[PDB]
């Protein structure tokens, strides 16, 4: 399935099988991703400036 | 035409030093909006838990 | 230091000029001038220049071309005096000096690939975000051009 599924439009990924361990995994992806949402706009306000 | 001073080379280096200046500076945000949609993509496949 | 001539000297090599003595005396400058610091060795003169206290601009400082191995023996006390300049930093509110730490942690990247998690255990990264903010307009700057090309190139 692996070495097929790559061959055509697709996306691959890996997710924890517990459930609490998919919870952690949740929050430990989002804490990472609100210097992503303001470094696009720092960078604009600078060249717009 | 008023006399220009030899600061012309002045006006090259300034050139020469934005023109990298705004490169770097810009070619970041092609990136930086890849990663946060595959982020928020990874975000979405997991909200699927149950 | 205060001169930066280093723009003049082409300039002048390029123009016009008849007579047959000033010709070799302006290499004979630019030769003396570059050679003289821009050839040298850093990390014993960044050794002295952090343990002074004092911080500043040096042909060493921006220059890199010369900074291929200099990584690796960065890390002998495994950043330890590079990781306490950081801390000074952080307790530090020398405009120059804020600038001049950060622009070396994003040569680190720039020249050494794998240094990106001794950086990531710095913890330093809000420090950065917080420094988005300051009011100097060279010091956000530069904390800016660190943490874009550090995020960037941490997927590089």
């Amino acid at each position: 399935i692996r070495k097929i599924a790559e061959s055509l439009d697709a996306n691959l990924y890996d997710v924890d099988s517990s459930n609490e361990g998919r919870s952690q995994q949740l929050a430990k992806v989002n804490k990472n991703l609100s210097d992503l949402y303001t470094v696009l706009k720092t960078t604009s306000t600078t060249l717009e400036s | 035409v008023p006399p220009s001073g030899s600061v012309i080379d002045d006006y090259v280096r300034n050139a020469s030093y934005l023109e990298e200046r705004l490169i770097q500076m810009e070619d970041a945000t092609d990136q930086i909006e890849v990663q946060k949609n595959d982020l928020e993509q990874y975000r979405f496949i997991l909200q699927s838990g149950d | 230091l205060l001169g930066n001539a280093l723009p003049t000297v082409q300039s002048l090599s390029e123009r016009k000029y008849s007579d047959e003595e000033l010709r070799q005396d302006i290499s004979n400058l630019k030769e003396i001038l570059e050679n003289e610091y821009q050839e040298l060795t850093s990390f014993d003169e960044y050794s002295s220049e952090l343990k002074s206290g004092r911080l500043e601009w040096s042909p060493v400082h921006k220059s890199e071309k010369f900074w291929r191995e200099n990584a690796v023996r960065l890390n002998e006390k495994n950043y330890e005096l590079l990781k306490i300049l950081t801390k000074l930093l952080e307790v530090s509110d020398d405009p120059q000096v804020l600038a001049v730490a950060a622009h070396d942690v994003g040569e680190y990247v720039r020249h050494y690939p794998r240094g990106k998690r001794v950086i990531e255990q710095l913890g330093g990264k809000q420090l950065v975000m917080n420094h988005m903010h300051h009011e100097d307009q060279q010091v956000r700057y530069n904390a800016l051009l660190a943490v874009q090309k550090l995020m960037v190139h941490n997927w590089e």
